[PDB]
RNA sequence: AGAGGGCGUGAAACCGUUAAGAGGUAAACGGGUGGGGUCCGCGCAGUCCGCCCGGAGGAUUCAACCCGGCGGCGGGUCCGGCCGUGUCGGCGGCCCGGCGGAUCUUUCCCGCGCGGGGGACCGUCCCCCGACCGGCGACCGGCCGCCGCCGGGCGCAUUUCCA
RNA sequence: ACCCACCCGACCCGUCUUGAAACACGGACCAAGGAGUCUAACACGUGCGCGAGUCGGGGGCUCGCACGAAAGCCGCCGUGG
RNA sequence: GGAGCGUCGGGCCCAUACCCGGCCGUCGCCGGCAGUCGAGAGUGGACGGGAGCGGCGGGGGCGGCGCGCGCGCGCGCCCGCCCCCGGAGCCCCGCGGACGCUACGCCGCGACGAGUAGGAGGGCCGCUGCGGUGAGCCUUGAAGCCUAGGGCGCGGGCCCGGG
């Protein structure tokens, strides 16, 4: 099942990280990095994870099929969505709402999504803002 | 498991869970069942009622093999035969009887103790009861005797 | 389908409110009697011993039938007697009160706490005073300050018991319901007598603040509460 | 001392035992010894049984 | 123009020196590392008037704000850059601690990438 | 300050079961959900006892739950044992049960399901009958354990039966001065 | 050589000096403030950011829509077929289904009343199709609805970027 | 958190003791070392496996052991406890 | 002419005691939350005929069980409707459900907290070695050492800066 692994996982995976009083959790498809049950992308019948574009320009979403997991070859399908931020966000929303797919997670994937785009923020501008430069 | 054990929680303070009024000598009460009689009387003839004194017939060269006599009871006789010999039984209709030889499952005396099945039998044993002789013959079954 | 629930839960609210607007309006009322009923027992113990005083005869009015007792000192080296009674009044800390109906049985076990309680015969001011300002519930054995009348409603509402005003009266007249209107009352944390007492240790007809001083235990309540 | 209820038991650890202890860290490498030993002596006497007479 | 935490309450400490050790003061042998004494007559273990105090559980941190730095980030000790991207979801609540141990190249190169996902640092201005 | 004993205070019963197991695990997290959502205190007695020992959750002979069942109206019901269900090889015929239990030994598997009786899982049992109506809620002996024989009334103080701690029973291994009339005395 | 032949690292006790501070109730300590130092963070305004909105400037292509393609989800008609649970029918695998049995038979066979192997029988495990039911995350195929991506269409009261 | 000042508080620890700041003992200072272990037997508690059974030893069959002196299997599966 | 003694007033002084509040822990709550109405809860809902301003014309009770935000109602026009959240717009929502849900988690209410000998629990306290595991760290500087540098933890301790 879900929980029955989840059993067997909660403390030991390769992909948990503790210290410094947090715990942590490495696992791709896990949007929040949480080690809890709800964000999970290994234990999931159905999965969500939004990481960013090998581009540098865009996120991927990546849903799980349900069709086969048995075969990991088959079983995630991503999806590059590189728009207007604020179309972009709206593409997952709809990934997630209106395919009634995974409605717990969906508000966490929006978020990242963001952040993912904040990322691709600029490096210069931040330089920029840090140190005034004036006068020495 | 020392990390586990009690030793390990006790670092730091004096005694050692031993108390420092009286402390942790050697052997205070004498070693051993030491006292038996005297200073350790009480516990002995409170949890040991019988320890001190002889009693019955010595016995020089006992060898056990000589009064072996594993027993069975009623209870559970037919579990020494397959089932289907049980079965084979309420069935056939000559009033048959299937043979149940003790002695072979390794028991050799044959106590009463229990209900048996309305379902005639012939035991085959070293040794009976009296019971278990007559709930034997109240079956419609027949003790037998083997050397 | 929706319509009809609708105004099915929009009734249903109604006849809670309506319901809610009743049991305030007896509440109301049940009050309006005990204020009545308060100064009808006030002026007919007066008018008593008036007409008593009018001819050459006496008005020996009743013997007090409630009276809170206050423990007035503290819960070191305390005689296992004493101690045990001290526990069966519910007076465990120093400065706890408890309203106490009075009777051969109890007052004898107040009579064997002496000198480590103050009490008497407390006025109607003193109940009062005490059941707003630090009136507390036992609702699942958990102290519960008495916000609400639900609260009070609750749990003594099986005996006619629905509001601050009822508890006060059962309290104060010591009806039927008193030992269970009484329990329900956690007993009360008073303060530290202010301006000081006169001496912990002596009894109070020769000076000091412990035992009985019967119409005097309404001073220290106000110092106190 | 005896502390409320227990068998009254007597070990036989008065003798100096631990001079005497034997353990048995040899026991893989003697079933082994056995073992080749007796794949050896069938290999001598060839087709006659290993079992013996 | 620091990277602010999400909520920056006011932090309130019931106690600020260290609890140090019974007569770590006169001795060279004693660290002031607590221990709880355990001598029978000990001026400090039974509680006297004048002593050094001891630690109880009533000394403890309120825990909306435990473990949380000056700044209102709690830290989180950062070993590599893979180990960064974690903080990412939370970056308004906890920051990135560098190890001591972490190399003055890598260094460089996790401070940069914490900077683009606006993960406040700890330590950045330091080894170069 | 105020008097009270601070010396039971702290209630000692268990709240989760000790054991690590995950199929537990789950169980009590089912259990717990359903002794809290449901007005049943069957699910509340469940749940107490999937906390408790192995000790404390003896096994349930098929004899036993037989003849439990065999009593007047407790017919066309389920038996419930959140301990084991063991054999009886002293009872011949088995009539066709239902059954709950953590475990069945296979045998009594056997003997059970050739009657055309059903076993059930706990999570079986909760989809069954959440509120678990029309059960019968059964405990094996809890007094069974050989252990017991040795506590009470100490030997050797007059009117136990009391069995000793010895470390062999003989002619010579007890029984003298304290037993005997003959030897001192006897109780 | 801040590794110099008892030389890697080089702690503490203890000593020398350099700098700072103090000094008649032995010192040292706990609590509480003050003063001074040491560094650390600033600010040469820290007025900190983020949404949404209104106005004002500037700039790319859209989104909304259809059209073509791909991928995903979910669905019932379980429609068609694969898939498997409980039941019933085939006694059909039963010898082309094996093990087990103190069930039987030495009508059998082989080896010497016994051993081995057949042969009955019972228990258990497998084929054939039909029917009912849990239609079960155990899958496929079409159809439907919805979503997303790419490319087509749409040139600008739109949809973006930026200040 | 370094130093200094001041007000209040404040006897030296360890230990045996009814009682220790004691005119009771041990202790100039620092470093490293330094004391409830292991085996056996019992009992109770707890966890797991199987359950009227259970069991593994001892022995044997599988390897030159890289990991193995392991791991696996045994009409020995039960002589036997 | 008390700062003495005996009798008595007011007033004021402060303990870790009492009261109120904060914060930490422990105990208790058949505690709550795996996603729903509901605050002395004292029902909800088919569905069929007969009808309608009818209702259930019961206590100075002072009242809880029955009444004045509607039951039928505004719209389509005496007859019909009284409709669907992929949209009632929401203080309750039974169609789907946390920002929250490491269920060894999270949350709420009360109460309480001296301690030798002794016992038990928890230590993301600490040391050394082994199986796993960190696509860990390390000559672009590991261990150790030192530090009037910055912090965390009630604490065991820990982490960073510089040397
Ligand atoms: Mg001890
Ligand atoms: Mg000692
Ligand atoms: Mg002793
Ligand atoms: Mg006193
Ligand atoms: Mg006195
Ligand atoms: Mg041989
Ligand atoms: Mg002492
Ligand atoms: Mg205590
Ligand atoms: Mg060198
Ligand atoms: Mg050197
Ligand atoms: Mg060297
Ligand atoms: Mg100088
Ligand atoms: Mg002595
Ligand atoms: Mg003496
Ligand atoms: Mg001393
Ligand atoms: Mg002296
Ligand atoms: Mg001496
Ligand atoms: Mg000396
Ligand atoms: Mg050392
Ligand atoms: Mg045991
Ligand atoms: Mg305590
Ligand atoms: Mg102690």
């Amino acid at each position: 099942s879900a929980h029955l692994q989840w059993m067997v996982v909660r403390n030991c995976s390769s992909f948990l990280i503790k210290r410094n009083k947090q715990t942590y959790s490495t696992e791709p498809n896990n949007l929040k990095a949480r080690n809890s049950f709800r964000y999970n992308g290994l234990i999931h019948r159905k999965t969500v994870g939004v990481e960013p574009a090998a581009d540098g320009k865009g996120v991927v979403v990546v849903m799980k099929r349900r069709s086969g997991q048995r075969k990991p070859a088959t079983s995630y399908v991503r999806t590059t969505i590189n728009k207007n931020a604020r179309a972009t966000l709206s593409s997952i929303r709809h990934m997630i709402r209106k395919n009634k797919y995974h409605p717990d997670l969906r508000m966490a994937a929006i978020r990242r999504a963001s952040a993912i785009l904040r990322s691709q923020k600029p490096v210069m501008v931040k330089r920029k803002r840090t140190r005034p430069t004036k006068s020495s | 498991p020392s990390r586990l054990r009690k030793t390990r929680k006790l670092r730091g303070h004096v005694s050692h869970g031993h108390g420092r009024i009286g402390k942790h000598r050697k052997h205070p009460g004498g070693r051993g069942n030491a006292g038996g009689m005297h200073h350790h009387r009480i516990n002995f003839d409170k949890y040991h009622p019988g320890y001190f004194g002889k009693v019955g017939m010595r016995h020089y060269h006992l060898k056990r093999n000589q009064s072996f006599c594993p027993t069975v009871n009623l209870d559970k006789l037919w579990t020494l035969v397959s089932e289907q010999t049980r079965v084979n039984a309420a069935k056939n209709k000559t009033g048959a009887a299937p043979i149940i030889d003790v002695v072979r499952s390794g028991y050799y005396k044959v106590l009463g103790k229990g209900k048996l099945p309305k379902q005639p039998v012939i035991v085959k044993a070293k040794f009976f009861s009296r019971r278990a002789e007559e709930k034997i013959k109240g079956v419609g079954g027949a003790c037998v005797l083997v050397a | 389908n929706f319509a009809e629930l609708k105004i099915k839960r929009l009734r249903k609210k109604f006849a809670q409110k309506m319901l809610r607007k009743a049991r305030r309006k007896l509440i109301y009322e049940k009050a309006k009697h005990y204020h009545k009923e308060y100064r009808q027992m006030y002026r007919t113990e007066i008018r008593m011993a008036r007409m008593a005083r009018k001819a050459g005869n006496f008005y020996v009015p009743a013997e007090p039938k409630l009276a809170f007792v206050i423990r007035i000192r503290g819960i070191n080296g305390v005689s296992p007697k004493v101690r045990k009674v001290l526990q069966l009044l519910r007076l465990r800390q120093i400065f706890n009160g408890t309203f106490v109906k009075l009777n051969k049985a109890s007052i004898n076990m107040l009579r064997i706490v002496e000198p480590y309680i103050a009490w008497g015969y407390p006025n109607l001011k003193s109940v009062n005073e005490l059941i707003y300002k630090r009136g507390y519930g036992k609702i699942n054995k958990k102290r519960i300050a008495l916000t609400d009348n639900a609260l009070i409603a609750r749990s003594l509402g099986k005996y006619g018991i629905i509001c601050m005003e009822d508890l006060i009266h059962e309290i104060y007249t010591v009806g039927k319901r008193f030992k269970e209107a009484n329990n329900f009352l956690w007993p009360f944390k008073l303060s530290s007598p202010r301006g000081g007492m006169k001496k912990k240790t002596t009894h109070f007809v020769e000076g000091e603040d412990a035992g009985n001083r019967e119409d005097q235990i309404n001073r220290l309540i106000r110092r106190m509460n | 001392a005896p502390s409320r209820n227990g068998m009254i038991l007597k070990p036989h650890f008065h003798k100096d035992w631990q001079r005497r202890v034997a353990t048995w860290f040899n026991q893989p490498a003697r079933k082994i010894r056995r073992r080749k030993a007796r794949q050896a002596r069938a290999r001598r006497i060839a087709p006659r049984p290993a079992s013996g007479p | 123009a620091a990277l602010r935490p999400l909520v920056k309450p006011k932090i309130v400490k019931k106690r600020t020196k260290k609890f140090i050790r019974h007569q770590s003061d006169r001795y060279v042998k004693i660290k002031r590392n607590w221990r709880k004494p355990r001598g029978i007559d000990n001026r400090v273990r039974r509680r006297f008037k004048g002593q050094i105090l001891m630690p109880n559980i009533g000394y403890g941190s309120n825990k909306k704000t435990k473990h949380m730095l000056p700044s209102g980030f709690r830290k989180f000790l950062v070993h590599n850059v893979k180990e960064l991207e974690v903080l990412l979801m939370c970056n308004k609540s906890y920051c990135a601690e560098i190890a001591h141990n972490v190399s003055s190249k890598n260094r460089k190169a996790i401070v940069e990438r914490a900077a683009q996902l606006a993960i406040r640092v700890t330590n950045p201005n330091a080894r170069l | 300050g105020v008097d009270i004993r601070h010396n039971k205070d702290r209630k000692v019963r268990r709240k989760e079961p000790k054991s690590q197991d995950i199929y537990l695990r789950l169980l009590v997290k089912l259990y717990r959900f359903l002794a809290r959502r449901t007005n049943s205190t069957f699910n509340q007695v469940v749940l107490k006892r999937l906390f408790m020992s192995r000790t404390n959750r003896p096994p349930l002979s098929l004899s036993r739950m037989i003849r439990k069942m065999k009593l007047p109206g407790r017919e066309g019901k389920t038996a419930v044992v959140v301990g084991t269900i063991t054999d009886d090889v002293r009872v011949q015929e088995v009539p066709k049960l239902k059954v709950c239990a953590l475990r069945v030994s296979s045998r009594a598997r056997s003997r059970i399901l050739k009657a055309g009786g059903k076993i059930l899982t706990f999570d079986q049992l909760a989809l069954d009958s959440p509120k678990g109506c029309g059960t019968v809620l059964l405990s094996g002996p809890r007094k069974g354990r050989e252990v017991y024989r040795h506590f009470g009334k100490a030997p050797g103080t007059p009117h136990s039966h009391t069995k000793p701690y010895v470390r062999s029973k003989g002619r010579k291994f007890e029984r003298a001065r304290g037993r005997r009339a003959s030897r001192g005395y006897k109780n």
